[PDB]
C-alpha cells in the first residue's frame, strides 16, 4: 500500500486533487415549488454527486487497496454522510441557508415544503454553523470527508487483515489532522481538543444521515443507482 | 449492483 | 460550572463514583415476546439509574432542565449500547446483558432486525477489547456521548467536551502513551462513537416501530423514552 | 408533563 507511506503533506495534497466538482441543480426560479418538484431537485443533484463521489472514492489513499466488495460495502453505508458533510462545507459561508448548488441556496422556511425535511435541514444548519465558528479549513475538512468514507462501514474468514488496514489509513488521516493544526499553531491541548470536536461532529453526521436515509426510504415506500444505494439500508 | 460496476470502471 | 474547575483525577474520580451498577435480569431468551420481555424490563430499570447517573456528571446539572431532558432523550439508547458492549468486552461473540443474561448472535434471529444490530454490538465490543479500552477511558466516554449526541440543535458543553478531552489524554499520558500514540488512541476512540450512534439510530427504527411496541407491554417511561425519536 | 421531568429532580 501506497497509502501507508505518504507523508502528512502528501496525504493532504492527494485528498486536495481528489476532490469533486460542485454540481449546478436544475432549479429554475421562474418555476413553481412543491414536494414532489423539491425533492426531485434534490434527488437529481444527488444521483449526479454520486456518480463523482465513486471516483473521487477510487482516489482516497487505501480505499483501491481494499476488495471490491468492501468499496461497495462502505460507500453503500456513507454515501450520504459524505454529501452530507459536502454540502455542509459549502454552506460555511451562507449561515441560516443550506448551498445545494452554487444556484441552489435554501433557507428552513423552504424544507417545510417537504415532509420531515425540516428538522434534517436545522440538523444540517447547526453543524454548518458549528464548522464555521471552529473555523474549519478545507485540508481539514477532505480528511474529515475521507475518515467517514473508511470509517462509516468498518464495523457492520481473514479479511480482518482487511479491517486492519481500514484502521492503519484511518491513523494516518488522524496523524494528517494533527500535522495540520500543528502546522497552524495550536498547542498541543489546542491540537487534541480540536481533534475531539472534529472527530465528535461526525457522530452528528452519522446521526443526520440515518434520519434522513429513515425519511428518504419512506418517500419512495429516483435513479435506479440512487434506489439501490437507498436500498442498501433497506 | 450499478456501484459495483461503476467502481469497477477503470 | 464546578466542572471545569475540577484536576483531571477529579474528573476520574467524580465519573467512577457516578457509575450505576450492573444489574440482574428479571430462562434462556428465544421467541420475539420472551427475549423483548426481558430486554426491555432491563432497559427500564437501568434508565432509571442512567438518569440519576447523568446528574452525578459534572456540568449537567449546570445545564437547565429542559437540556438536560433533550440530551438524554437523544442519547439514552447510545448510552445502554456503550455499556453493554463494556460489559461484553471479556465475552466475544457474546452480549452480557446482564450476569445471568448472556446472549449469542443465534438468539437475536427471534426478533426481527435484531441480529444486524446483535453482529455490530459485538463487533463494537471486539473493538473495545484489542484497543484494551479502560474504565476510566469508558466512564469519559459515556459522558462524552450525553452532553455530544444532542449538543447540536451550547457554550458550556462545549467547554465541559474540551475537559473530558483533557480527561482522556491525561489517562492516556498517566498509562505511558506517547504523544503521537495518544491523538491516534483519542481518533480512535471517538470514532467508535460513530458506530454507537449508528447502533443506537438503526436500534430506535426498530424499537419505536408500531409494529415492535405491541410484542410486549413497555413501562410509560420507556415508552416516553422511544417516542422522543419521531 | 414527561416522567423525565421528574425523575430529572433531586
Ligand atoms: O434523494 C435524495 C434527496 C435529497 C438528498 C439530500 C438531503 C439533504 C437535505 C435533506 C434531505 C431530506 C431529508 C428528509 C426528507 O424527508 C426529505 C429530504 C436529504 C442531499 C444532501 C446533500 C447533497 O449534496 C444533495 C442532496 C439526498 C438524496
Ligand atoms: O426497548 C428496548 C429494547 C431493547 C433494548 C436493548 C437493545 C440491545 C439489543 C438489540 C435491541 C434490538 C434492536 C432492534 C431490534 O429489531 C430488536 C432488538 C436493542 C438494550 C440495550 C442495552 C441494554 O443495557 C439493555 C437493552 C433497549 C430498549
Amino acid at each position: 500500500s501506497l497509502a501507508l507511506s505518504l507523508t502528512a503533506d502528501q496525504m493532504v495534497s492527494a485528498l486536495l486533487d481528489a476532490e469533486p466538482p460542485i454540481l449546478y441543480s436544475e432549479y429554475d426560479p421562474t418555476r413553481p415549488f412543491s414536494e414532489a418538484s423539491m425533492m426531485g431537485l434534490l434527488t437529481n443533484l444527488a444521483d449526479r454527486e454520486l456518480v463523482h463521489m465513486i471516483n473521487w472514492a477510487k482516489r482516497v489513499p487505501g480505499f483501491v487497496d481494499l476488495t471490491l466488495h468492501d468499496q461497495v460495502h462502505l460507500l453503500e453505508c456513507a454515501w450520504l454522510e459524505i454529501l452530507m458533510i459536502g454540502l455542509v462545507w459549502r454552506s460555511m459561508e451562507h449561515p441560516g441557508k443550506l448551498l445545494f448548488a452554487p444556484n441552489l441556496l435554501l433557507d428552513r422556511n423552504q424544507g417545510k415544503c417537504v415532509e420531515g425535511m425540516v428538522e434534517i435541514f436545522d440538523m444540517l444548519l447547526a453543524t454548518s454553523s458549528r464548522f464555521r465558528m471552529m473555523n474549519l479549513q478545507g485540508e481539514e475538512f477532505v480528511c474529515l470527508k475521507s475518515i467517514i468514507l473508511l470509517n462509516s462501514g468498518v464495523y457492520t474468514l481473514k479479511s480482518l487483515e482487511e479491517k486492519d488496514h481500514i484502521h492503519r489509513v484511518l491513523d494516518k488521516i488522524t496523524d494528517t489532522l494533527i500535522h495540520l493544526m500543528a502546522k497552524a499553531g495550536l498547542t498541543l491541548q489546542q491540537q487534541h481538543q480540536r481533534l475531539a470536536q472534529l472527530l465528535l461532529i461526525l457522530s452528528h453526521i452519522r446521526h443526520m444521515s440515518n434520519k434522513g436515509m429513515e425519511h428518504l426510504y419512506s418517500m419512495k415506500c429516483l435513479s435506479d443507482l440512487l434506489l439501490e444505494m437507498l436500498d442498501a439500508h433497506r | 449492483k450499478i456501484l459495483h460496476r461503476l467502481l469497477q470502471d477503470s
